């Protein structure tokens, strides 16, 4: 039985096109070899062009009568990592673009609530700490005046 | 001296483990799974194959009657027909006019070649695995063959090991097995004796030598045609050609974890699922004596180059004090990092170099040569090649140290917000007491 | 490119210079024969017409 021409593959991001040249009717198939594979078989007749899946995982396809071909993806992202707080975020988003996204926005959820709270501590604390002298004609201590921004600057 | 460790169920992982005795020196193995066999165990249930209607010439009896007789015969059909008149080549005989009776019979066979081309149905439980594991340390190479469950111990140059039984209980093949030659299918056939016409397990045998047979074609006979003799008859076609033409897909080509299945016996080589424990228990001719081997003092960490690739893509070297040259044990002791060799030249010179394999951002690891220790920390940059025709050689952790510099960020914001939080707190609780303490 | 149009190039019809890149690769001939096996990535030309 003959064996069928090598296909001309080009590698893309967890991608491979492939590219096959048949004289007659040969059959191609792949599967991702992970946990959940990718099922996929078909007989090939003309010249065609196909774009198969490569996950971290690793996949294999079987051309015609030749000996079935492996091929791994590697770790590679477009951010730049140890860089500013915008772009290790990147690099974390060009891996794994699903826990990234919900790790900082918990994280920027979490920093809005903890400084709310110490606004509205301080808040607070400056009204028990004016409201007193606030019902009195009295003088504000103007050593206290100016350690605390109360509404009259200098009226009283 | 007894000893125990976990490794990978992973094909050509260089798993190497470290043997601390303290009175001496510290010895590395190199342990790899060079190849699998899941095997199942099988009970035939019945074989399937072709049907061949053999159709006896027909009976014409002259001028008088027939009477059908019954038989024991897989699917037997027979039935008598009146006023037949047939004709021959010369002249029509049964010179009768109409009081002539013809007598059809019919039955199903199984083929002629059966026992060459024929499908088995099985049942698949309780998968035993099986491996072949080779070690290599000190100077002994050698490969063995070995059963994978805590009931098998084989010596490799003096030393036992047992390999325990596999993490999980994950088998590809379901409680039901079509096989044909070269092939297994995830199928749902039905049971002896109650096939139908038409699909699979049309005639079902319990063996292909087994004498009885069960044959269910819906075989049906019509009468014949007025001056001809040709016996008429209608029959489903075989279920076994129309389950060749559609049986769909396989389980060679759609197997999960990438393991090939094959036939004769069936099994499920080289199928990466689970951990596989190991057992030792090692002579006290292994090691090496505390005097032999050499003393290293002021061991420290230095990392040249990081990347985070599949291939060994890092480069680390050591620098030391030592009063003789020798060999020593290198290891790492986190998994973040896989070291290469398991063995290193030390001289008086102090400086050695290691390389390692990692698949974090910033790694953290301790690495040991001989007696000594040090911790190693790196930056590491990604690889810029997308497709790589290799598997991985690290374990796949991605969590950066804690001093990295994301984590490091992240503690200086978040002490940042605590301070705050904390002086709001403060000041609220000065400002009661001050109230509270009038 | 091979198996794409214009695999094969030249700078004028009678031109002496020639560039040409179509993946030709030679095998190991059978036991007991002579024919000198190869494969090779079909025209472009005619897969581009
Ligand atoms: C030679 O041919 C003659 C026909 O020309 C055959 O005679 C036929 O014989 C059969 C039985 O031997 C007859 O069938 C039955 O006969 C009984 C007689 O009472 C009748 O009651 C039934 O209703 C039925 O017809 C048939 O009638 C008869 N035909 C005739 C006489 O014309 C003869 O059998 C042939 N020779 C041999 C050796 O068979
Ligand atoms: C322990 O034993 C194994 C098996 O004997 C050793 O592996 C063997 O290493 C040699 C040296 O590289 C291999 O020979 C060469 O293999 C290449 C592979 O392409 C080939 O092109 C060369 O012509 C040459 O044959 C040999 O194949 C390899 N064996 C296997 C089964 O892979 C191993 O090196 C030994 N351990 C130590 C520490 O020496």
């Amino acid at each position: 039985v003959p064996m069928a021409r090598e296909p001309t593959v080009i590698h893309g991001k967890r991608e491979v096109t492939l590219h096959l040249h048949p004289d007659h009717p040969t059959l191609f198939s792949y599967r991702t070899l992970g946990e959940d594979p990718q099922y996929h078989e078909e007989w090939v007749t003309a010249a065609v062009e196909r774009t198969i899946p490569v996950p971290v995982d690793g996949m294999e396809y079987h051309w015609g009568n030749n000996d079935p071909v492996r091929l791994w993806s590697q770790l590679t992202t477009e951010g730049k990592p140890h860089g500013w707080p915008h772009q290790i975020v990147q690099y974390y988003y060009g891996l794994y673009p699903a826990a990234t996204v919900s790790a900082v926005v918990g994280m920027s959820l979490l920093a809005l609530i903890s400084i709310f709270a110490s606004c509205y501590m301080l808040v607070a604390a400056r009204s028990k700490c004016l409201t007193p002298y606030a019902l009195t004609p009295g003088a504000a201590v103007p050593w206290t005046l100016g350690i605390l921004c109360c509404a009259p600057r200098a009226h009283a | 001296y007894e000893h125990s460790t976990v490794m990978p169920n992973v094909v050509g992982f260089p798993y190497k483990a470290h043997i601390e005795r303290p009175g001496y020196s510290p010895l590395t193995l190199q342990m790899q799974v060079v190849e699998t066999s899941l095997e199942p165990t099988l009970n035939l249930e019945y074989i399937t194959c072709e049907y061949k209607t053999v159709v006896p010439s027909p009976y014409v009896k002259c001028c008088g009657a027939s009477e059908c007789s019954t038989k024991e015969k897989p699917d037997y059909q027979c039935k008598v027909y009146t006023g037949v008149y047939p004709f021959m080549w010369g002249g029509a005989y049964c010179f009768c006019d109409s009081e002539n009776t013809q007598l059809s019979e019919a039955y199903v066979d199984r083929s002629d070649v059966c026992r060459h081309d024929h499908a088995s149905a099985y049942k698949a439980h309780t998968a035993s695995l099986k491996a072949k594991v080779r070690v290599m340390y000190g100077n002994v190479n050698q490969t063995v063959d070995v059963y994978v469950n805590g009931d098998h111990a084989v010596t490799i140059g003096g030393t036992q090991f047992i390999f325990g039984p596999l993490s999980s209980a994950w088998t590809p093949f379901d409680n039901k097995i079509v096989v044909y030659k070269d092939e297994v299918f995830n199928q749902d056939f039905p049971p002896y004796g109650s096939g139908q016409p038409g699909r699979f397990g049309d005639i079902q045998s319990r063996t292909v030598e087994s004498n009885d047979l069960y044959a269910n074609t819906a075989l049906k006979l019509a009468r014949p045609s007025p001056g001809m003799v040709h016996v008429p008859y209608t029959q489903t076609p075989s279920g076994f050609k129309y389950w060749l033409k559609e049986k769909g897909t396989a389980l060679n080509t759609k197997a999960p974890f990438g393991c090939q299945i094959k036939t004769n016996p069936v099994r499920a080589m080289n199928c990466a699922v689970g951990n596989i424990p190991v057992s030792m228990n090692l002579p006290d001719s292994a090691f090496t004596r505390i005097v032999e081997a050499p003393t290293i003092i002021d061991l420290t960490c230095t990392v040249a180059t990081c990347t985070h690739s599949s291939d060994f893509g890092g480069v680390l070297t050591l620098t030391y004090k030592t009063d003789k040259n020798g060999d020593c044990s290198v290891h790492s002791h986190s998994n973040v990092a896989t070291l290469q060799e398991a063995t290193a030249k030390v001289k008086t010179a102090g400086k050695v170099t290691l390389h390692f394999s990692t698949a974090s951002a910033s790694p953290s690891f301790v690495v040991s040569l001989c007696s000594a220790r040090a911790t190693c920390s790196a930056s590491c940059e990604p690889p810029k090649d997308h497709i790589v025709p290799y598997a991985a050689s690290h374990s796949n952790v991605v969590f950066p140290d804690m001093s990295g510099t994301a984590l490091s960020w992240v503690q200086k914001i978040s002490g940042g917000l605590g301070a705050f939080a904390i002086g709001a707190i403060l000041v609220l609780v000065v400002v009661t007491c001050i109230g509270l303490r009038r």
